[PDB]
């Protein structure tokens, strides 16, 4: 009721890369156009989390760090789910006027990374995710990256993410702890794919200026102020399994 | 800080 009535009130709708369908493929082009694609997701994940049941009740300053820590992991859950929703997986739906094919995949030299993400997708199938288990585990994503430091209060962070686990075994409700057991596997899953990701697009930034590849204003601080700290190990996602 | 980031969060 209540708690999966806000989630999917919430939900963002569609949102467009901008991509020039009609040039041919080639690398700076693509990696540019999905560079502007994260900025517009990225604009929606803060309208989205600042709607999510709890979430102002965090710090500011946490606030602020769990979505630039989750980021890269939200963008590739909900890609994966609109993959699997719009093409059965067949390609890596990024956007409706940026779908990516194997030939894509490669050009982008982002294919062993595709692969994963591809799987991914194929994965929401294979388990039968439903609408609603998506919507939960996608909330409780949002709240799985954190400082070793501890976050400017954690007490109140570790209060938010229990009840987003509570949530989730109430839409699971032996057969109810073999459900929690692959959803947590797979949530799982998200955080090895999102590192490969932020080392990706962290090397890209690096070199951006000589591979022609542009960086939005608030992408480029992310990924060169709080992705090394993830890429350094200061700040590591909550697994639920070892 | 973000400043880009933090406005859309206060806004
Ligand atoms: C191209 C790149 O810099 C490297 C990996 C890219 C990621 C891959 C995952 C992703 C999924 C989406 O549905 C939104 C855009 C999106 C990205 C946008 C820009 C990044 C961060």
């Amino acid at each position: 009721p209540i708690f999966l009535n806000v989630l999917e009130a919430i939900e963002p709708g569609v949102v467009c890369a901008g991509h020039d369908n009609n040039q041919p493929d080639s690398f700076a082009a693509l990696l540019s156009s999905l560079n502007e694609l994260g900025e517009r997701q990225l604009v929606h994940v803060v309208k989205w989390a600042k709607a999510l049941p709890g979430f102002r009740n965090l710090h500011v300053d946490d606030q602020m760090a769990v979505i630039q820590y989750s980021w890269m992991g939200l963008m590739v859950f909900a890609m994966g789910w609109r993959s699997f929703t719009n093409v059965n997986s067949r390609m890596l739906y990024f956007a409706p006027d940026l779908v990516f094919n194997e030939y894509r995949m490669h050009k982008s030299r982002m294919y062993s990374q595709c692969v994963r993400m591809r799987h991914l997708s194929q994965e929401f199938g294979w388990l039968q995710i439903t609408p609603q288990e998506f919507l939960c585990m996608k909330a409780l994503l949002l709240f799985s990256i954190i400082p070793v430091d501890g976050l400017k209060n954690q007490k109140f962070f570790d209060e938010l993410r229990m009840n987003y686990i509570k949530e989730l075994d109430r839409i699971i409700a032996t057969s109810c702890s073999r459900r929690f057991y692959q959803l947590t596997k797979l949530l799982d899953s998200v955080q090895p794919i999102a590192r490969e990701l932020h080392q990706f697009t962290f090397d890209l930034l690096i070199k951006s200026h000589m591979v022609s590849v542009d960086f939005p204003e608030m992408m480029a601080e992310i990924i060169s102020v709080q992705v090394p700290k993830i890429l350094s190990g200061k700040v590591k996602p909550i697994y639920f399994h070892t | 800080g973000n400043a880009a980031l933090r406005y859309l969060l206060g806004a």
